[PDB]
């Protein structure tokens, strides 16, 4: 499954990503 | 980290941000900015963080801990931002940026709305908050000059010379002149506001220091209000006295062979709080240390991988 790949990859990205406040 | 009285950091196009001190020469932490380069940084007055300006952000670095990442990034301009600063107690910001508008922010979580927006026909160069944290100088590409004071809405405006873009301005912390620089080494010195009772604002032109033939980059005044140090574009740095306005000190970056053909430019300098060592931001891919009476340099940084056009230099009260 490509999109359970996607998924896997996004999640993992996020919680990674958001660290920062942008205003 | 940022545990010490005195701290300095440099930036320039290599994307990072060197942060150092001035014992040995060697770098503590090297924060990483990346996909723009830094206009200007500043600190924080209560020394707890930094802030960079560069094309449509402004990013802000933790001190106390150890984050290469900008904790705190602010977005919404459309240029570049020339310069930044903040109140003496840390409530508003005031950013002028490259387009046409130098406005303020609010530092607070809240909806505290004291952010006020200054729009001039002209691309911003400049801006100098004034020592009683009231009035603000704006310098843009046309050569006028806004005094624009924060406690009404009206701003005036002062052409020395017009089709010459002015670079730089600076006010003594005791308030004694008030000095400017334009693309063409002319530095114009009017005397600034002598009415601290209800900020007449009064303005007459003292005198002109004919110097700096090639563009001159920044001028900038002493904590002492002695000394008040100007670059220039040829890779040299002026430092005069404020009694008579004379030439006091120069220092240059020249090796004398025509070899090099203007390796680097002097972009930024700032003084100590004893008004005796100067730091200077070449574009030598390094920073130098002078002193402002023996003339030879005092240390240098070579950490930077590419040009440096920006450095910030705090140091203790004492001094």
């Amino acid at each position: 499954s490509n999109t359970a790949q996607r998924l896997e990859r996004l999640r993992k990205e996020r919680q990674n990503q958001i660290k920062c406040k942008n205003i | 980290v940022g545990s010490d009285p005195v701290i300095l950091a440099t930036a320039g196009y290599d994307h990072t941000v060197r942060f150092w001190q001035a014992h040995s020469g060697i770098c503590t932490r090297t924060v990483q900015h990346q996909d723009s380069q830094v206009n200007a940084l500043e600190v924080t007055p209560d020394r707890s963080m930094i802030a960079a300006a560069g094309y449509q952000h402004i990013r802000m670095y933790d001190l106390n801990s150890n984050n290469p990442n900008p904790i705190i990034s602010y977005d919404g301009v459309n240029k570049n931002i020339a310069s930044v600063g903040f109140h003496e107690d840390g409530r508003w910001m005031y950013t002028g940026g490259e387009d046409c508008t130098a406005r303020i922010w609010d530092l607070r979580s809240r909806n505290l709305q004291c952010q006020r927006i200054f729009q001039v026909n002209a691309p911003i160069n400049c801006v100098c908050l004034h020592p009683n944290q009231a009035e603000l100088i704006v310098g843009d590409q046309s050569g006028a000059i806004h005094i624009w004071d924060l406690k009404t809405d009206h701003n005036e405006q002062l052409i020395p010379e017009p089709e010459v873009s002015i670079t730089s301005a600076h006010i003594d912390p005791d308030a004694s002149y008030m000095a400017a620089v334009n693309s063409t080494g002319n530095c114009y010195v009017w005397n600034l506001t002598g009415g601290i009772g209800d900020e007449v604002t009064q303005l007459i032109p003292k005198t002109k220091i004919p110097a700096h033939t090639r563009y001159a980059l920044q001028c900038r005044f002493s904590p002492d209000s002695t000394l008040l140090a100007t670059c220039s574009a040829d890779q040299t740095c002026k430092i005069w006295r404020t009694s008579n306005f004379s030439l006091m000190t120069e220092l240059s970056i020249k090796s004398g062979n025509p070899g090099e053909s203007s390796r680097g430019w002097m972009w930024g300098c700032a003084f100590s709080g004893d008004s005796q060592y100067i730091v200077t931001a070449s574009s030598d891919n390094l920073a130098r240390l002078w002193c402002v009476e023996t003339g030879e340099i005092k240390r240098e940084y070579g950490g930077h991988q590419k040009a440096v056009v920006c450095l910030a230099f705090n140091d203790s009260v004492l001094g």
